[PDB]
């Protein structure tokens, strides 16, 4: 369902475009 | 008792990623994946699904153990993110408790990963 680090990169959407 | 809870909120949430619903679910089991930041495994008694994080606001309901695993609980107000690899990603901003892990007893039915 997702790891612990996209889970945390989707707290701040900008994190999550590059990860 | 899987009559208690929201069956079909799952996939309703994962699907057409409405939040104007107050499900109400079974916490299986809560862990930090970090200030900590939990990560909830929830289950709606058909199915379970694990992306779902609590707002710290919340965090002194499960340092309490008044949210853990078999607790019943109702969603206030949630929020949806959805990820580049198409996964969504639920915020829990608040909640109720209805009903304890020792007054439930037991995982609610047999419910199956998302």
């Amino acid at each position: 369902s997702g790891s612990d680090e996209e889970l945390l990169a989707s707290l701040d959407e900008n994190d999550e475009l590059t990860a | 008792m899987v009559g208690q809870l929201s069956e079909g909120a799952i996939a309703a949430i994962m699907q057409k990623g409405d939040t104007n619903i107050k499900p109400i679910l079974q916490v299986i089991n809560i862990r930090p994946i970090t200030p900590p930041r939990y990560r909830l495994l929830m289950s709606d008694g058909l199915n379970t699904l694990s992306s779902f994080m609590l707002a710290t606001q919340l965090n002194p309901l499960v340092e309490e153990e008044q949210l853990s695993s078999n607790c019943v609980c109702q969603i206030h107000r949630f929020i949806v993110n959805t990820l580049k690899d198409g996964r969504r990603v639920v915020i829990l901003m608040e909640l109720e408790v209805l009903k304890s892990a020792e007054a439930v007893g037991v995982k609610i039915g047999n419910p199956v990963p998302y």
